[PDB]
């Protein structure tokens, strides 16, 4: 019933096993060894040593399914290379074309961005890349192709192009006629600071007036390209329709010849005042006429003037200067 | 780790602290020595005094509750004892069992400061130790003849198992309506007084208890879930050489430390077929 | 026959008559004022004076057709206002919006030739413009008129967007799952010098791909971005799936739990070493049963170590963390 | 501008030089005088001697061919003056003429130092004053009668006119084959002697021809082109009171200055008709 010799073994916190000992006096406290309960040697010595080598080698063969086998064999890859360079070799790369774009720019590389959208036609695509780059150069091969696109077409294309590559002599010759004004601003905007190239542009763009019958805008850019030698042709070309009409407007052969150079002289002379910069041929005989008309007046003052105004290197403008200089005096 | 001579009688319960440093011994000379243990070194701290007769167990409590501890004897009385400002004094005194308390158990700190008390009176009773001095002890019939082993069920609600001089082992659970404590399942299978009962602390799915006998055998008793049948597993088919007296589960392993009347301690382990095995 | 008198006249150079006198032994010499012949007082002294008003009202009256009077208006024009506001008076301005733009850029009016090309879905040349502003602000508005048509239709379209505007969190949303490796690119350009943003989006990413069943390559990305709570979150997951298949390959419930813990642990201890910067509650507790199984193992010195691994707020690590202290010494 | 006395005998002719600056004048005291004129001053600066009648016409070449002289007299003879190292002096003789010389008018300077000589003898003669000092005249038979005067169209295709005593007009023109002037025109409708014929230096594109006669009738005559019609032209409907001896047309204008032996000087110029009014 009551009181009787037993070990009364308790467990206790430690795996401590308390008991009594065989002589029922005295106590033993042991630490049972318990079969398929260990103390994990491995992970102690990897959790100091941080060498976690050996334990991969235990749970890579004490492997269990499919997804845990990926996890070790991904602990090995980590442990041997280091964690560093794994993650470079698992986030690299190699309408795959689009794809390709989409490569180029999370790389940072621009360039080939560019150039692989135009040589598959995506011209909108290669702009939106080209608009923050502030690299030149390839900003100039997106607008090229642009204008191997859309180029010559309509006049605002036109337009686009004389100011993207600076350059106006196609704009003076193949733009609707009628907008010549636009063609105006483009020369005194690409040439603020060259006065021989503008003068040579807007000549061309009068010459260009005068050849489709806008001979009230020519002169227009004649004057403001200042040049006598186009208004003095365009008024010598109008001068023997001019001549003959003073004929139907009731008045003799010298009369009408007279009153027409007396005309022309006058306007030509007041028109020369408000221009600036004369070895015209047909202007220099023209002047020649009227230097024997107004000497015949008497008024040799005037014709001397006449006289300067034109180059000294014609044989009869020198002598016709040696008349009159000996014949006031 | 061996304190030889700790009593000059033979010692009956040798029970470490919750942080297994602390030793608890008890013997037919009426009292308890409590034990420092370090390495390989011991110290007496205290012989305590009290019981009119032999010393059957001892329980440490939670150490939240303070350095508490529970004693029993054939006097029929259970006194507590607590180390305070460095002096160790009894307490409490628990004298409602006209009989030899056999056992005694602190219930999971979960419950508060519960003791679970067996008697040869065939009484199991419940003691809160209420902190304004008083008790209201719960009080239940639960064996003929005697009861030798009550203890607590892990916290889940609140269980315990027995085991009696009548031969069964009774599982008993508490009741709100019923202000106490109602018979749960009586196990049936030894044929012989029951020494000692344990409730495995796992808290697994499953449910282990291991009655230890007069009868030579032990069983462990297994629930898959709560309500459902009780399933008899003996340890071993063969009878043990001598009375079985003591169990006591591993904190964590469910491993079982198995006290015979022979003197040897036998540990032991679960299979995959659910058979056991030494360890 | 021969000789008598005879006033001889002959005419010379500058309108002069000679002749002989009445009495016939002198001689006379005069300048006859013929009558369709004078001299021009009004040339003489308006190119001398430079006053060509007096000149200009002559002229205005004794005008012969349209042509002419127009340049005699001209030279009124000329004389009155002056040659160069005159020019400032000619050239200026008043299928008309594409003008309107036209007038913009001659103009040097970069800035609303923008504007005007987007309100009239002229997209491409509003690019074109702008690929020469150098100005700012003005070329954000190309880009989100271009974002806001062909924005978010392809995934090059995207990718475009989140480097123009800089921003990922619309890429990690919404592009092609399979085009995570330029996703993750992508995150560390916008965030080089910004750790805490870059790690918030590489989780996003991260979570996606398990959200989207990439589990190996949402690993990849909770490594990089140095998380042990997304790591455990995926294999917390399949925890209870791999505690069964321990369980079916020949083993007892505890040797399955035991082992399914161990397993577990080695390999998060494994991964915790290859990382940089612990709150999982799940993870908390897995930590815990394994202090547990260390304890029983008599292993105090482990224990001690994984339970310093854990954040010391909880009741029950607090409480553990005494309970080995004590124990062990 | 009257240079008063300036022969002590009638004089014949008066003609300033190219500049209109330079007079000569010659008369029946068979002499040239030399003036130099500015403002209402005169300046004798030489008397040219050696024709042996009176003296009737005189021409300044062009100041290219340096400061020379043509004089033609009664005496049959043209002499040519020239003003080289600042004296003047006879440097030629024309003798070719066996009658009185009447005229004497140098060509255009685009042709060189070609003299147009007219005489009594009914000849004309044509003169090259070759560098080299000799002279091949070339000479015609023109009129009947006796040649009275002979003038130079305008530089252009050489061109001359002639007016003689035979009451005809005549106009000559070099040719290659012939070398010499052909017979081009003969214009009719003066009834006495022609005294002066003056072709106009105008450049225009009709050509304008005064003939002036004993009859008392000035006839302008026009070309509208090269060939084709000469057309006659009475100056005006009534005769002058008494014989015209000279026109001279100015040096653009086309304006007529006509001499009659009233000692009154007429201008004439052209109205829209294709008629004379005065000027």
């Amino acid at each position: 019933w009551y009181g009787e010799p037993s070990p009364a073994a308790h467990w206790a916190f430690g795996g401590k096993l308390v008991q009594i000992t065989p002589d029922g006096k005295g106590v033993s406290i042991t630490n049972p060894k318990i079969s398929g309960l260990e103390s994990n040697t491995t992970l102690s010595e990897a959790l100091k040593t941080k060498d976690f080598k050996p334990l991969i080698n235990q749970r890579l063969v004490k492997v269990i399914d499919d997804v845990n086998e990926e996890d070790w064999n991904l602990l090995e890859k980590l442990s041997m290379d280091g964690t560093e360079e794994f993650l470079k070799e698992a986030l690299a790369f190699d309408g795959n074309i689009e794809q390709t774009i989409s490569k180029n720019l999370v790389s940072g590389n621009i360039k080939s961005a560019v150039k692989n959208s135009l040589e598959n036609d995506l011209l909108m695509e290669a702009m939106v890349i080209a608009l923050d780059s502030n690299n030149e150069r390839l900003k100039e091969s997106v607008k090229n192709a642009y204008f191997a696109k859309y180029g010559s077409k309509s006049s605002l294309s036109r337009i686009l192009y004389s100011i993207s590559k600076r350059e106006v002599d196609d704009l003076v010759e193949n733009l609707d006629v009628s907008q010549w004004k636009f063609i105006s601003k483009a020369i005194q905007n690409l040439y603020p600071n060259d006065i021989a190239q503008r003068n040579e542009m807007l000549i061309k763009l009068g010459d260009r007036l005068k050849e489709n019958g806008h001979r009230q805008d020519s002169l227009t850019l004649y004057l403001a390209a200042g040049s006598l030698d186009k208004v003095a042709s365009i008024w010598l070309s109008e001068f023997p329709d001019l001549e003959d009409k003073l004929k139907k407007d009731n008045k003799t052969i010298y009369e009408a010849h007279s009153e027409c150079l007396t005309e022309f002289i006058e306007r030509f002379t007041v028109f020369s005042n408000f221009i600036n910069g004369i070895n015209n041929e047909q202007l220099i005989a023209k002047f020649l006429e009227f230097i024997n008309l107004t000497t015949s007046t008497g008024n040799f003052e005037l014709a001397t003037e006449f006289l300067n105004s034109l180059p000294s290197d014609n044989e009869e403008v020198k002598t016709e200067k040696a008349r009159v200089l000996i014949a006031s005096g | 780790v061996v304190i030889a001579n700790a009593h000059n009688e033979l010692i009956h319960d040798a029970v470490l602290d919750y942080y297994g440093k602390r030793l608890a011994t008890c013997s037919s000379d009426k009292t308890i020595k409590i034990f420092e243990v370090e390495g390989e070194t011991h110290k007496l701290i205290d012989t305590l005094t009290g019981h009119e007769g032999p010393v059957w167990r001892v329980d440490w409590a939670h150490p939240k509750f303070g350095t508490i501890l529970a004693s029993c004897s054939y006097d029929g009385k259970v006194l507590i004892w607590k180390e305070e400002n460095g002096r160790w004094s009894q307490i409490a005194v628990h004298a409602v069992h006209s009989a030899s308390v056999n056992s005694v158990q602190w219930a999971p700190h979960e419950y508060g400061p519960l003791l679970l008390v067996a008697s040869s009176d065939g009484k199991v009773s419940v003691v809160e130790f209420k902190e304004n001095g008083t008790t209201s002890p719960i009080i239940i019939d639960a064996h003929a003849i005697g009861v030798n082993s009550a203890s607590w069920a892990p916290a889940t609600s609140r269980k315990f198992v027995t085991g009696g001089a009548d031969n069964l082992v009774k599982i008993w659970k508490y009741n709100s309506d019923a202000q106490t404590y109602v018979l749960e399942s009586t196990l049936e299978g030894h044929s012989d007084w029951v020494r000692d009962v344990a409730w495995s602390p796992t808290v697994l799915l499953r449910s282990y208890l291991a009655s230890v006998s007069q009868d030579r055998t032990c069983i462990i008793w297994t629930q898959d879930n709560e309500q459902g049948p009780w399933k008899k597993t003996l340890l071993k088919e063969e009878k043990f050489p001598d009375v079985l007296w003591r169990a006591s589960w591993s904190l964590s392993g469910n491993v079982l430390a198995l006290s015979g009347g022979d003197n040897k301690v036998t540990l032991w382990k679960e299979n995959l077929e659910g058979k056991w095995e030494p360890a």
